[PDB]
DNA sequence: CCACCCCCTTTTATAGCCCT
DNA sequence: GGGCTATAAAAGGGGGTGG
């Protein structure tokens, strides 16, 4: 969804003004990477996500809470 | 002749003419909320009656979200009241109706591909795009959005009078477009 | 952002409950991480709003190379779905057509009833 | 412990109001249980204080003064009046242009007393909410002690003097910190000793920003009883009236209401007559000063309201707000005089909500010749034509406009018309020559009270040469509608004037049998019928009309399905049990279809006793509508649990036990798990115990029987042998 | 260097289709 | 119960091209 990523980005007071072609792109975006970097996990084997966040470089910014 | 449209939202303009302080409104009242990097605006809201108004600086307001005519004057004196109430000199200056948005329901159905072919200059008709037409009328100056079902919206009248003249212009149109 | 928006993607073995709740906490993180660094990015350009080339810098800085190629290509389909969403008379004689429409669907509704 | 962590865990994460209060409810009456947890519980509970959420403060703080029952305070209070030039507002105010880690049980009062003062509102009003909590249950104390600091004092002294935080979300403005500060400052001034704190608040009514003395009139507000001189503040209260500040008026007049006033009361008069006389588009003060002159004409009856001065008290009858409308009527109440008696006939007129008007419709039931001829004019006018300006004395942009009417539409209108008309009946009635469409229906009733203390049907073609509403729709569509004649038509004036044709056709034929029964049919308004009804029963009681005909198609009309009828027999019901009729009743078979609609009016009487013969009938078809009805009354409630208890039927149950008394609930436990166990019916038996188990805690009812009573009293100590 | 647009936000009725 | 698309009207700050 549009909006679920506009009402996200507006809530914080730290950013403030968001455009409508910057939370559009960024909405197709982040479901894409996240659906492709959750693919491979899967491809790999709850254990084996924490495997996966070792193994990329790439996705050690992840994995930092719970 | 036939039925009255019945109206639900009312904008208007009040200026106070006086350099507001935007942070101070924002810091003393609860009901007023402010994001200078997302509007340049204090949005305060009412209760009683459910309005509104957009407190921009310089003493330059926008009352919306009032139902009648005389409600909308009505929150704009209450509004003013608390703009005073902070220690601003507030002025009633002028006050100006500049948007009148109406509902009309009409029991019998309208093919909206025959209005769009006669008004073919007058509308812009889209099937998935948005459901309904864009009817424009010159004079009064009223811009009319007409759905499948019947009911319909008129807005863009500056006077109370207006709406109901544009009814009775456009309602003959809808009865040969059925 | 809703789960079950994420639970029908990650869907298409069974799936654990415990780790279907910690992929939708995980994309939640990935959305908060992407607008924080555009926040900078727009800083950084002395822009107040936050534009759309400015995000897309903020995903080549992270370390999102083919992420890049996917937002560049989707923003030019957007573009050109958003551009496609001369009568000749003056307003006065063009009030005066409009108004002949209106006589001629007012004489027509009284021949009916 | 698993319990708490869903208490908390709700109270977080629920979006319903509803939902929270029940869980805050569940944790604050188990708390004697969870005690163990207490530094856990005031951990989670910190957040709740702290919330943005107003609501979440005050289920916080009810938390607190639930675990209060622990812990001792202390009695040292330091009084000191400093004052400061920091204002204390909503934010920091560095979003345009320190919380410690609480795990110790010290760590939470610890940070709740910092938070008093803190530069966000909300961490304000949750400490001071809090605060308010530790001192409601001070008497019930324990041995763990707490020191609470002595600063308190000057802490709240501050906040009300620099605090300059409101809110306007409505017409009453309300400081929501400094409230709860000021409520505070009530509940800690018996723990403190000779002070003067009472007195120092009544100079700040004279302070020049009305933020300070708006603090000063709040605290004043809640140690309006600790006030030894009732004689200086009262001196400061009539002169802090006719202030330019709304709210400043507002609150004085409020707190002047409950001090007695006798030494200068006509200066009091004087402020308040005036501010009415002031002619002000917008006002709050307006209702508070109308108060406030009840109460010098109620302790004071020697004086009444002046000539001159009833001028000003006229377009308050019509003013938008409803708050202003109470108490005109709560004013003019004992008071009888023409001049009003026009004023109160235009409120059941035009004025929309029904709770402001019956308060004038009671006024009237409660009459001169001048105004039962002025307002019989405007109900004899069409409805489809709004009021007129110079015939009211209130205006209003509503009822008196083409569109107006539209929005409250033609069922409303009549409504309002015979309202008015039912107080005409009362008294005396003055009949005049004076005739208008709709003018004929009332002036026809209007003739027939004034003969209780008729003119057959003319030619179809004379009523559209005198009435308006006929000459303007076509005669072609309305005879074809006629002669249908229920079809609808396209025509948008066929419909609506049919049901006023019928209305008039009925009125003039009254008193009439043969076309009374298609006028209950037709008819939109349910108003007018409950007005037609209370005709006929006037002429049966004095016995002027004989009704069989028409009350034998009136009983068909329920059974049918015609719901019509229904409003006749609520104005006449026990009546129809002495007639006649209801003999024959006891032999026709529709009397389950009929009572299925027409039981909740002759079981509110005790003459329910005669219809029993009905819930033996109705426990024999076992139709739950009829039951539902009986179990209204205990004696046919006593009778029908003596038939389940003695032979079961699970799925009739469920439907009449719970409408029913929940009394003889504990009765029905036993025998459901007996059920339950054994698999006979286990879903439905299982579905009607889990209706039961809630209502278990019901207190019993002493009014039952003791062949009843007895067993209650001897089933529920069995069950609470646990 | 400011003018002309364009974007952004507030409210409101309207409506299928789709999703939580 | 919200998102999608769309209309009118005021306002004013922030942006990209033009005379």
């Amino acid at each position: 969804p549009i909006s679920r990523l506009k009402r996200i980005m507006q809530l914080n007071e730290d950013i403030g003004k968001i455009g409508a072609s910057v939370p559009v792109v960024a909405s197709k975006a982040i479901e894409m990477f996240l659906t492709e970097i959750v693919g491979l996990t899967l491809k790999e084997a709850s254990e084996f996500i924490i495997r996966a966040t070792e193994s990329d470089p790439k996705f050690a910014f992840l994995k930092n809470m719970e | 002749s036939g039925i009255i449209p019945t109206l639900q939202n009312v904008v208007a303009t009040v200026n106070l003419s006086c350099k507001l302080d935007l942070k101070n409104i924002a810091l003393r009242a609860r009901n007023a909320e402010y994001n200078p990097k997302r509007f340049a605006a204090v949005i305060m809201r009412i209760r009683e009656p459910k309005t509104t108004a957009l407190i921009f600086a310089s003493g330059k307001m926008v009352i919306t979200g009032a139902k009648s005519e005389k409600s909308s004057r009505m929150a704009a004196q209450r509004y003013a009241k608390i703009i005073h109430k902070l220690g601003f000199n507030a002025t009633f200056d002028d006050f100006k109706i500049q948007n009148i948005v109406s509902s009309c329901d009409i029991k019998f159905s309208i093919r909206l591909e025959g209005l769009a072919y006669a008004h073919s200059n007058y509308c812009s008709y889209e099937p998935e795009l948005f459901p309904g037409l864009i009817y424009r009328m010159v004079k009064p100056k009223i811009v009319l959005l007409i759905f499948v079902s019947g009911k319909i919206v008129l807005t863009g009248a500056k006077v109370r009078d207006d709406i109901y003249q544009a009814f009775n212009n456009i309602y003959p149109v809808l009865i040969q477009h059925r | 952002l809703p789960k079950a928006t994420v639970d029908k993607m990650v869907s298409s073995s069974v799936v654990p409950k415990e780790s279907k709740e910690i992929f939708q906490n995980a994309c939640i993180y990935f959305l908060n991480m992407l607008t924080l660094e555009a926040n900078k990015a727009c800083e950084e350009e002395k822009k107040k709003t936050i534009s759309y080339e400015h995000v897309y810098k903020a995903l080549k800085n992270l370390g999102f190379e083919s992420y890049v190629e996917s937002c560049m290509k989707e923003h030019e389909n957007y573009e050109s779905y958003i551009k496609q969403k001369d009568s000749g008379l003056t307003m006065e004689e063009l009030h005066s057509q409009q108004i002949k429409l209106f006589q001629n669907a007012k004489l027509q509704f009284e021949r009916s009833f | 412990m698993n319990r708490l962590e869903k208490f908390f865990t709700t109270l977080n994460t629920a979006q319903s109001k509803v939902l929270k209060g029940y869980t805050t409810d569940e944790l604050v009456s188990q708390i004697k249980e969870y005690v163990d947890f207490t530094p856990y519980i005031l951990k989670q509970t910190y957040r709740l204080l702290c919330g943005q959420a107003s609501e979440d403060r005050r289920n916080g703080a009810r938390i607190l003064r639930s675990l209060m029952f622990q812990f001792k305070l202390v009695t040292d209070f330091k009084i000191e009046y400093k004052e400061s030039s920091s204002i204390y507002l909503s934010s920091t105010g560095e979003q345009f242009n320190d919380e410690r880690p609480i795990e110790n049980v010290l760590d939470f009062f610890e940070q709740i007393s910092d938070n008093l003062l803190s530069y966000e509102w909300y961490k304000r009003h949750g400490a001071f909410l809090a605060f308010a909590a530790m001192f409601s249950e001070i008497d019930n104390g324990g041995d763990i002690q707490i020191r609470v600091d002595s600063k308190l004092f000057s802490k709240i002294y501050e906040i009300l003097v620099t605090d300059k935080f409101n809110d306007f979300v409505d017409d009453r403005t309300v400081a929501p910190v400094r409230d709860a500060a000021a409520y505070l400052l009530s509940r800690i001034y018996p723990l403190i000793g000779p002070n003067d704190i009472i007195e120092q608040l009544v100079g700040f009514l004279d302070s020049g920003d009305w933020q300070v003395q708006f603090s000063g009139l709040i605290a004043l507000g809640y140690l309006k009883e600790f006030v030894e001189d009732k004689d200086g503040l009262c001196r400061k209260l009539v002169s802090l009236l006719s202030s330019p500040d709304e709210d400043i008026k507002l609150l004085s007049a409020e707190l002047l209401c409950h001090f007695p006033i006798t030494d200068s009361l006509d200066l009091v008069l004087e402020k308040c007559w005036k501010n009415i006389e002031s002619e002000e588009l917008i006002s709050v003060s307006k209702t508070s000063n109308l108060s406030l002159l009840t109460k010098i004409y109620r302790e004071n009856p020697e004086l009444s309201i002046p000539p001159e001065r009833l001028k000003d008290i006229f377009p308050c009858f019509t003013s938008p707000v409803p708050e202003v409308r109470t108490s005109i009527l709560n004013m003019v109440k004992n008071l009888s005089e023409e001049s009003i008696d026009f004023l109160v006939a235009e409120v059941v007129l035009i004025e929309e909500k029904d709770e402001i008007r019956e308060m004038a419709i009671k006024l009237l039931k409660k009459l001169p010749k001048n105004l039962i001829l002025h307002f019989m004019n405007v109900i004899g006018g069409s409805l489809y034509e709004p009021y007129s300006e110079d015939d009211f004395v209130s205006y209003e942009d509503l009822y008196f406009t083409k569109s107006g009417i539209n929005v409250v539409g033609k069922d409303e209108i009549l409504k309002n018309r015979c309202l008015l008309f039912e107080c005409i009946m009362k008294s005396g009635l003055p009949d005049l020559q004076s005739t208008i469409t709709t003018s004929r229906t009332f002036i026809s009733l209007y003739r027939s009270v004034q003969a209780l203390v008729p003119a057959n049907i003319e030619e179809l073609e004379y009523y559209f040469d005198r009435c308006k509403d006929l000459k303007m729709a076509p005669l072609k569509e309305f005879k074809k509608k006629l002669s249908a004649p229920g079809i609808r038509s396209i025509h948008p004036m066929v419909d609506p004037l049919y049901s006023d044709y019928t209305r008039m056709v009925a009125s003039i034929e009254f008193p009439g049998l043969e076309r009374a029964t298609a006028l209950f049919e037709v008819e939109t308004c349910k108003q007018f019928l409950h007005l037609f009804s209370k005709m006929i029963t006037e002429y049966y009681d004095a016995e002027k009309i004989s009704i069989d005909n028409f009350l034998l198609k009136a009983y068909e009309g329920l059974a049918s399905g015609k719901d019509g009828f229904l409003s006749f027999f609520e104005v006449f019901n026990t009546r129809l049990l002495a007639h006649s009729f209801f003999h024959k009743i006891g032999s026709l078979e529709n009397r389950l279809d009929f009572f299925s609609k027409t039981i909740h009016i002759y079981t509110k009487t005790s003459q329910i006793q005669k219809i029993g013969f009905v819930f033996d009938d109705a426990l024999r078809e076992k139709n739950i509508t009829v039951i539902n009805g009986f179990m209204r009354s205990l004696e046919f409630n006593e009778k029908f649990v003596r038939k389940a208890l003695e032979d079961l039927d699970v799925e009739l149950l469920d439907a009449v036990l719970m409408s029913g008394d929940h009394s003889f609930n504990p009765l029905f436990v036993k025998p459901l798990l007996r059920n339950i166990s054994g698999n006979i019916d286990r879903e439905a038996s299982s579905k009607v115990l889990s209706k039961v188990i809630p209502t278990l805690g019901f207190s019993t009812n002493t009014k039952i029987s003791k062949d009843l009573l007895e067993m209650i009293e001897r089933e529920k100590k069995s069950l609470e042998s646990l």
